[PDB]
C-alpha cells in the first residue's frame, strides 16, 4: 500500500 | 551547477559512448532524463549515493555508475536508432533539482547520412522598406542533416539579438523520409535607415555539430566536420 | 507514482494572467516547477513543497494536504513560451519524477496589423528568392503546403526592442519554377487585405 | 575490545489532537550527547551544545534544507501519520483479564491489550476500593501489546465479592471480571 | 498524544548502522542492511503500508560521512559505555503446561551492541527465539526485547544472559515457574 516517506540526513560541513 | 559533456553526438550504429555529468554541490542524488522531440521526460537511472544505483522506467541498453558523489557517467553499450534523444543530468538533495545543458544525440545507420547545412542570407525587399520604413533580413540553413545547428547574426562584427527570431522547430526536406535532411528559417529587421548605410555588414552565422577528426570518411564531397558557415550582406544606398 | 499536469496546452495574449495546474498523487512531494526553453533548456522557477512562493511575476503555491500545486504568470511576456514542469519526489526512494507538461505559447499583441507578403532576393546570385509573409496578427493560422516541394515555415516572433515593437513573420520558399509570392501562402488562411507588391 | 564512536539522527513527529498541531524535532547525537536540532517550532537549527555549532551555522545557510525542514511539517510529518493511521493510531487490542489471590493479596492481571492507555479499579462488593492499591506498573512488551498487573491488599472472607473494572479503548463498556471468596 | 521517530545510527568501527521507524517506541519496521530490504514488525503493516529503501540506505551513508567527521572534530573522544538493566517477564500470567513467552528487557545502555543467549537448565536454547532491533530512547540510549516461547513446567531454570561493554562480566538474569 502508500509509501511511508523519509527525510533525508544532512551533510555536516566538509572540514 | 551540474554540467554534462556531448552536448551533440553523432553516433553509428552499434558503436558505444559516455556522457559525463558532474555536479559540484555536494547533492548526492543524481538522475539521468531522456526526452523525444515535444515529448516527456523519461527516467533511464538514478542513484541517491555512491554505490547504490537503480533502473528507471526507461533503464533497456544503457548502464550506469557511481563511485563517486560528484560524479554519474552513462554509458550506451551499443547505438540503437531508438536511442536517438536528447539526454538530461539532473541533481537534488534537499530542495531546488539541477539540470545539465543537455545531450543532443542522433544514432545513424551510417555516416552518410550526415551533411552539412548550406547557407543564404536575402536581403530586405524595397516594397518592405517603402511600406512599413522597416527591412527584414532571412537567412536559410538547407540540408543539414543532424538537426546540430546554432544560428547566430552578426552585425558589424558583434552578435545581436533585438530584432531577431529563428525558428525553434525545424523542418524536415521530406517529411516522409525517415532521417530526411532540414531546414531552417531566422530574421532580423532593422530601420529602413540602418539597412541603407552602406557601411553595414550582416552576416548570417550557423555553426553545425558533425563529425569528429576520428570518424573515416571515404565520400566524394566533404567529410560534413563541425564547422561555421555562413552568408552576409551589405546595406545598399540604392 | 504521478503527477498530472493541466491544460496540457494553453495559448494566450501577453500581458495576461495564466494559471497552471499540476496535481501530484500520495506517493510523491516536495513539488517543484520547471520552465524548459523551445531549445530544450531546462531551470527551476521553485521548489515549493507547502505555502506561496514568489519571484518577480511568478508565484507559486502548493497544498501538501490536498495534493496540488499552481504556477501563476501575471503579465505574460511571450518569452515565456516553452514547456512548463511540475515535478515531485517519490516518498522513499528519491526518485525525481516529472509530468507531461504545459506547452505555453505567448503570442504578441499587433495593434496595427500590417498583414504583407513580401519577396526576398539572395545577395549571392539573383535566382533564389524566399517569400516572407510579415506584419499579420496573432491569430493569423500559417499553414503547411498542399506541395512537398514548397517550403513553409512556422510563424515566429521577433522584437524591435529599441522601438518596443514585436511582428510576426512565416517564411516560405521552395525552387519549383511554378511557384510564387501570391499563391506560397494562399495555401493557409491569411486576411483578405494582405499587401501583394508587383 | 577497544573505544567506539556513536553517531544518532532522529526525525521526531509529535502528534497533537491528532495532526492538527504537529511538531518536528530533528535531532544529532554524538557519543550519546545531543549536538544540535532543528526544531519546527522555531525555524531553523540551534546547537544544544558547542560541538554542535559549525553544524546549525552551516545547516541555516543552505535555503533548501530550512525550506524542505520546514515544509516537513506537512510533507513528512502529516503524510506518514496518513499512512500508518489504520494500523498504528487505530490498532485495537483487547485485554485479557484474570483475577486470583497471591490470602491477603489480591491480582488484577490484564495482558495483551493495545494502545497503553488505561484504568483499572478495585470493587469489595460492587463499592470501589481506594486503599492498598499497588501497580508494578505499565510494560510495553515490544511487540505491540502492552500488560499491567494491578494489586490489592485485603484479607478475603467468606461471601465477599471482589471485582476488577477495565477500562479500555478496545471496548466501549469496561470489563468487569469478578472473582469469589 | 503520538510521536513518530525515524531512528538511525552509525557505529564507527563497528561499521554497523540501523534505520528504523518507531511509534510510540514500538518499531514499525526496520531496514536489513544486508539484504536491503524493509522488514516489517508485525507481518500485517506490509499489507497496509510500504517502503522504498533508497533513501533510508543512502543517510546511513552519510551517517557515515557524518561520524567520521564527528569522530575527529571530537579530538577522537570514544563513547563512554553505559550498562544495561535487564529484566525478566512473561508474556500472560504463567499457566502450567500452556504455552507462554519469554521476554527479555535490554534497556538504557549505549553503544547498541549486545550478545543475549537464552539459557535453559545450563544449555543455551537457539530453537524458537526471536529479537527485535535497537529502539530509540529519549535519553539517547538503547531497549531491546529478546523471546523465547517455552512448556511453563515445574522442573526449568531460565536466565537471560546479557553482555556489554559496560558490565564487569556477562549478566545472568533468573527466571524460574513462580
Amino acid at each position: 500500500g502508500e509509501l511511508i516517506g523519509t527525510l533525508n540526513a544532512a551533510k555536516v560541513p566538509a572540514d | 551547477g551540474v554540467t554534462q559533456t556531448p552536448k551533440f553526438r553523432i553516433l553509428k550504429i552499434g558503436q558505444s559512448m559516455t556522457l559525463q555529468c558532474t555536479q559540484d554541490m555536494n547533492h548526492n542524488y543524481m538522475y539521468w532524463y531522456r526526452q523525444d522531440p515535444g515529448m516527456g521526460l523519461k527516467l533511464i537511472y538514478y542513484s541517491v549515493g555512491a554505490g547504490i544505483t537503480d533502473k528507471g522506467e526507461v533503464p533497456n541498453g544503457y548502464n550506469v555508475s557511481r563511485s563517486t558523489t560528484e560524479d554519474f557517467p552513462l554509458r550506451l553499450e551499443l547505438a540503437a536508432p531508438s536511442q536517438t534523444s536528447v539526454y538530461f543530468c539532473a541533481s537534488t538533495y534537499h530542495g531546488t533539482g539541477y539540470f545539465g545543458e543537455g545531450s543532443w544525440l542522433t544514432v545513424v545507420e551510417d555516416l552518410n547520412k550526415v551533411f552539412p547545412p548550406e547557407v543564404a542570407v536575402f536581403e530586405p525587399s524595397e516594397a518592405e522598406i517603402s511600406h512599413t520604413q522597416k527591412a527584414t533580413l532571412v537567412c536559410l540553413a538547407t540540408g543539414f542533416f543532424p538537426d546540430h545547428v546554432e544560428l547566430s547574426w552578426w552585425v558589424n562584427g558583434k552578435e545581436v539579438h533585438s530584432g531577431v527570431c529563428t525558428d525553434p522547430q525545424p523542418l524536415k526536406e521530406q517529411p516522409a523520409l525517415n532521417d530526411s535532411r532540414y531546414a531552417l528559417s531566422s530574421r532580423l529587421r532593422v530601420s529602413a535607415t540602418f539597412w541603407q548605410n552602406p557601411r553595414n555588414h550582416f552576416r548570417c552565422q550557423v555553426q553545425f555539430y558533425g563529425l569528429s577528426e576520428n570518424d573515416e570518411w571515404t565520400q566524394d564531397r566533404a567529410k560534413p566536420v563541425t564547422q561555421i558557415v555562413s552568408a552576409e550582406a551589405w546595406g545598399r544606398a540604392d | 507514482i504521478q503527477v498530472e499536469q493541466s491544460p496540457p496546452d494553453l495559448i494566450l495574449q501577453e500581458g495576461a494572467n495564466s494559471t497552471l495546474r499540476c496535481n501530484f498523487s500520495d506517493s510523491v512531494n516536495n513539488l517543484q516547477w520547471f520552465h524548459q526553453n523551445p531549445w530544450g533548456q531546462l531551470i527551476n522557477l521553485f521548489y515549493i513543497p507547502s505555502g506561496t512562493k514568489q519571484n518577480g511575476r511568478l508565484s507559486a503555491t502548493t497544498v501538501a494536504t490536498e495534493r496540488y500545486s499552481l504556477l501563476y504568470i501575471s503579465s505574460s511576456q511571450t518569452t515565456d513560451s516553452g514547456v512548463y514542469f511540475c515535478a515531485a519526489l517519490i516518498q522513499g526512494a528519491q526518485k525525481l519524477v516529472f509530468g507531461q507538461g504545459t506547452r505555453l505559447t505567448i503570442n504578441p499583441n499587433i495593434q496595427n496589423p500590417d498583414p504583407a507578403v513580401y519577396q526576398l532576393r539572395d545577395s549571392k546570385s539573383s535566382d533564389k528568392s524566399v517569400c516572407l509573409f510579415t506584419d499579420f496578427d496573432s491569430q493569423t493560422n500559417v499553414s503547411q503546403s498542399k506541395d512537398s516541394d514548397v517550403y513553409i515555415t512556422d510563424k515566429c516572433v521577433l522584437d524591435m526592442r529599441s522601438m518596443d515593437f514585436k511582428s510576426n513573420s512565416a517564411v516560405a520558399w521552395s525552387n519549383k519554377s511554378d511557384f510564387a509570392c501570391a499563391n506560397a501562402f494562399n495555401n493557409s488562411i491569411i486576411p483578405e487585405d494582405t499587401f501583394f507588391p508587383s | 575490545t577497544r573505544p567506539r564512536f556513536l553517531w544518532q539522527l532522529k526525525f521526531e513527529c509529535h502528534f497533537f489532537n491528532g495532526t492538527e498541531r504537529v511538531r518536528l524535532l530533528e535531532r544529532c547525537i554524538y557519543n550519546q550527547e545531543e549536538s544540535v536540532r532543528f526544531d519546527s517550532d522555531v525555524g531553523e537549527y540551534r546547537a544544544v551544545t558547542e560541538l554542535g555549532r559549525p553544524d546549525a551555522e552551516y545547516w541555516n545557510s543552505q535555503k533548501d534544507l530550512l525550506e524542505q525542514r520546514r515544509a516537513a511539517v506537512d510533507t513528512y510529518c502529516r503524510h506518514n501519520y496518513g499512512v500508518g493511521e489504520s494500523f498504528t493510531v487505530q490498532r485495537r487490542v483487547e485485554p485479557k483479564v484474570t483475577v486470583y489471590p497471591s490470602h491477603n493479596l489480591l491480582v488484577c492481571s490484564v495482558s495483551g491489550f493495545y494502545p497503553g492507555s488505561i484504568e483499572v479499579r478495585w470493587f469489595r462488593n460492587g463499592q470501589e476500593e481506594k486503599a492498598g492499591v499497588v501497580s508494578t506498573g505499565l510494560i510495553q512488551n515490544g511487540d505491540w501489546t502492552f500488560q499491567t498487573l494491578v494489586m490489592l491488599e485485603t484479607v478475603p472472607r467468606s461471601g465477599e465479592v471482589y471485582t476488577c473494572q477495565v477500562e479500555h479503548p478496545s471496548v466501549t463498556s469496561p470489563l468487569t471480571v469478578e472473582w469469589r471468596a | 498524544e503520538h510521536v513518530i521517530i525515524q531512528a538511525e545510527f552509525y557505529l564507527n568501527p563497528d561499521q554497523s548502522g540501523e534505520f528504523m521507524f518507531d511509534f510510540d517506541g514500538d518499531e514499525i519496521f526496520h531496514v536489513d542492511m544486508a539484504k536491503k530490504e524493509t522488514v516489517w514488525r508485525l507481518e500485517e503493516f506490509g499489507r497496509f503500508a510500504s517502503f522504498e529503501a533508497q533513501g533510508a540506505l543512502a543517510n546511513i551513508a552519510v551517517d557515515k560521512a557524518n561520524l567520521e567527521i564527528m569522530t575527529k572534530r571530537s579530538n577522537y573522544t570514544p563513547i563512554t559505555n553505559v550498562p544495561p538493566e535487564v529484566t525478566v517477564l512473561t508474556n500472560s500470567p504463567v499457566e502450567l503446561r500452556e504455552p507462554n513467552v519469554l521476554i527479555c528487557f535490554i534497556d538504557k545502555f549505549t553503544p547498541p551492541v549486545v550478545n543475549v543467549t537464552w539459557l535453559r537448565n545450563g544449555k543455551p536454547v537457539t530453537t524458537g527465539v526471536s529479537e527485535t532491533v535497537f529502539l530509540p530512547r529519549e535519553d539517547h540510549l538503547f531497549r531491546k526485547f529478546h523471546y523465547l516461547p517455552f512448556l511453563p513446567s515445574t522442573e526449568d531454570v531460565y536466565d537471560c544472559r546479557v553482555e556489554h561493554w559496560g558490565l564487569d562480566e556477562p549478566l545472568l538474569k533468573h527466571w524460574e515457574f513462580d
